[PDB]
């Protein structure tokens, strides 16, 4: 997260850590004792599929305490139209072994319904996004939990305002930009798969996920989000079914 | 659908209403307005207009800079079409309304010539703010007659001939604006 | 406008165009200076756009040049008053007041819903837990 500041110990208790043979993988949102939302991309590269480490109540890198918890991820669930290196459908639903436990310090983040999410969350300015990645495009990354408040765009403001550069996906329907274009403040590679939580009449909601950016912070350019509300009903049927040998399923979508 | 074009702002004593173009077929508006850092307030729903009164939302506060948009949809019911408004300060932008001249009295070898307060759209608790309420010391009247009176309050006490029978009129001055400075004078009223 | 009798007098401002309306000569015959003229002629001959009594529901209705404002009473806006706040309690209007969530129900009422987790209040807009770590709360704070 560039130029945002540390969560308080416990202000952001639905952030997962993922890692994977024990190294940092990546962000992701407990939405339920059992699930975690994160970004498909984060999945990429992995090869040890038996490896994969979801910990909750997380905040600082290099202490360890009794709020952690950590469980083994059971399945990583991708939409079967998401293209490994690209930008699309970038959304992952992982299941956990055995459920966390609920505390003070690890609290699933509501996922909203659909229709709610278009007509009401949309339209709440300002949402947080956080993670532990850089805190500077291409620089170290956060020891403590970082945390950041951005503003959302509607696309066709988004791309009016993005300075133009070749090669540049396009921006779907299953994304949406929020941020600043400034190169002041963005979440950045490190805080892929991440929330972006919107707080609205007293409860806070999932809308988005850490997913692309050109570099963090970049002037002229936003931080582009996986639009949640497109994937609620893939999420909730998915939720809902059994578990199958392997780890990695991609499930058909819509 | 066919996004919203020459969004207007449309204001007076700030009765603020957002106009544009075109005429819809086959298809209906909605228009949310905020404040920068603000949430997006959606007003005047699925309408055929071509025209959303968002005085209520600029009253809240009339020194806060607002932006609208309006959304097209096809008619029977994914990110609409929309076209975004210019921005709009109602303190800096909104129009004077015309005043009236409350009346007029010779006392003693002067005239006391006294401005109807001017009502605006501002209501508070309970009642509608005048123009001076809401201006204070940013607003002046100016006097016309027959050559020029100033005043800071509503009335102005002008120095007349022995039975010459003048002729006023009045405007509405908020003298620190470069633009929409005043409004349209007043009727004009002779003794 | 002319009746030969009444027209011995010298000119008034009162009698011809006060109490009978006058023409912009006559007018002009009056105040002699063009500006002057101008500026009576301006608002004497725009006509009260308050006259078809276009404010709605109760509204008040100012004059103005070629044009008039609406002042409405609580419940209502719009440019003539036309609008009834009262009938504005749907789900796209700050989600029909709902806390939570909202339902649309056309001819009757909206409803308003919970996640799980969460039951709805008496009032019927607001939620409330049903379990000790429901989703979206954060405890350490509250
Ligand atoms: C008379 O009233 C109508 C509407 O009631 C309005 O459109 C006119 O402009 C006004 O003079
Ligand atoms: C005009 O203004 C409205 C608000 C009410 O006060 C009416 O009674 C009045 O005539
Ligand atoms: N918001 C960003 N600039 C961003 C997010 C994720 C990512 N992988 C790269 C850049
Ligand atoms: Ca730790
Ligand atoms: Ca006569
Ligand atoms: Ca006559
Ligand atoms: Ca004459
Ligand atoms: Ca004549
Ligand atoms: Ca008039
Ligand atoms: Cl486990
Ligand atoms: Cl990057
Ligand atoms: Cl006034
Ligand atoms: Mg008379
Ligand atoms: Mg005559
Ligand atoms: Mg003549
Ligand atoms: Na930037
Ligand atoms: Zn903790
Ligand atoms: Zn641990």
């Amino acid at each position: 997260i560039v130029g945002g500041k540390v969560c308080p110990k416990g202000e952001c208790p639905w952030q997962v850590l993922l890692l994977v043979n024990g190294a940092q993988l990546c962000g992701g949102t407990l939405i339920n004792t059992i699930w975690v939302v994160s970004a498909a991309h984060c999945f990429d590269k992995i090869k040890n599929w038996r490896n994969l480490i979801a910990v909750l109540g997380e905040h600082d890198l290099s202490e360890h305490d009794g709020d952690e918890q950590s469980r083994r991820v059971a399945q990583v669930i991708i939409p079967s139209t998401y293209v490994p290196g690209t930008t699309n459908h970038d959304i992952a639903l992982l299941r956990l072994h055995q459920p966390v436990v609920l505390t003070d310090h690890v609290v699933p983040l509501c996922l909203p319904e659909r229709t709610f999410s278009e007509r009401t969350l949309a339209f709440v300015r300002f949402s947080l996004v956080s993670g532990w990645g850089q805190l500077l495009d291409r620089g170290a990354t956060a020891l403590e939990l970082m945390v950041l408040n951005v503003p959302r765009l509607m696309t066709q403001d988004c791309l009016q305002q993005s300075r133009k550069v070749g090669d540049s996906p396009n921006i779907t329907e299953y994304m949406f930009c929020a941020g600043y274009s400034d190169g002041s403040k963005d979440s950045c590679k490190g805080d892929s798969g991440g929330p972006h939580a919107t707080h609205y009449r007293g409860t806070w909601y999932l809308t988005g996920i850490v997913s692309w950016g050109q570099g963090c912070a970049t002037v002229g350019h936003f931080g582009v989000y996986t639009r949640v509300s497109q994937y609620i009903e893939w999420l909730q049927k998915l939720m809902r079914s059994e578990p199958r040998p392997g780890v990695l399923l991609r499930a058909p979508f819509p | 659908t066919v996004a919203a074009y020459n969004l207007t702002w449309k204001s007076t004593n700030f009765k603020t209403i957002l106009e544009w173009e075109p005429k819809p077929v086959n298809q209906v508006y909605t228009v949310q307005i905020s404040t920068k850092s603000g949430d997006w307030k959606s007003k005047c729903f699925y309408t055929t207009d071509t025209e959303c009164d968002l005085t209520d939302e600029i009253v809240k506060d009339v020194k806060q800079t607002y932006l609208a948009r309006v959304f097209s949809y096809p008619a029977g019911n994914g990110e609409p079409l929309y076209e975004n408004s210019p921005e709009f300060t109602p303190y800096l932008e909104t129009n004077l309304g015309q005043p009236t001249i409350q009346s007029f009295e010779q006392v003693g070898t002067k005239v006391n010539v006294t401005v109807e307060d001017e009502r605006t759209l501002v209501r508070r608790n309970n009642t509608f703010l005048s123009l001076r309420d809401v201006f204070g010391k940013d607003l002046i009247y100016t006097l016309y007659y027959w050559k020029t009176a100033k005043t800071n309050t509503n009335e102005f006490l002008i120095d007349v001939d022995k039975g010459e029978n003048y002729c006023f009129s009045v405007q509405a001055v908020i003298p620190s604006r470069t633009v929409n400075r005043k409004s349209t004078d007043s009727p004009v009223e002779c003794m | 406008a002319n009746a030969f009798l009444e027209e011995l007098r010298p000119g008034s401002l009162e009698r011809e165009c006060k109490e009978e309306q006058c023409s912009f000569e006559e007018a002009r015959e009056i105040f002699k200076d063009a500006e002057r003229t101008k500026l009576f002629w301006i608002s004497y001959s725009d006509g009260d756009q308050c006259a078809s009594s276009p404010c709605q529901n109760g509204g008040s209705c100012k004059d103005q040049l070629q044009s008039y404002i609406c002042f409405c009473l609580p419940a209502f806006e719009g440019r003539n008053c036309e609008t009834h706040k009262d009938d504005q309690l749907i789900c796209v209007n700050e989600n029909g007041g709902c806390e939570q969530y909202c339902s649309d129900h056309t001819g009757t009422k909206r409803s308003c819903r919970c996640h799980e987790g969460y039951s709805l209040l008496a009032d019927g807009v607001s939620c409330t837990p049903t379990v000790e770590y429901p989703c979206g709360k954060i405890p350490i704070l509250e």
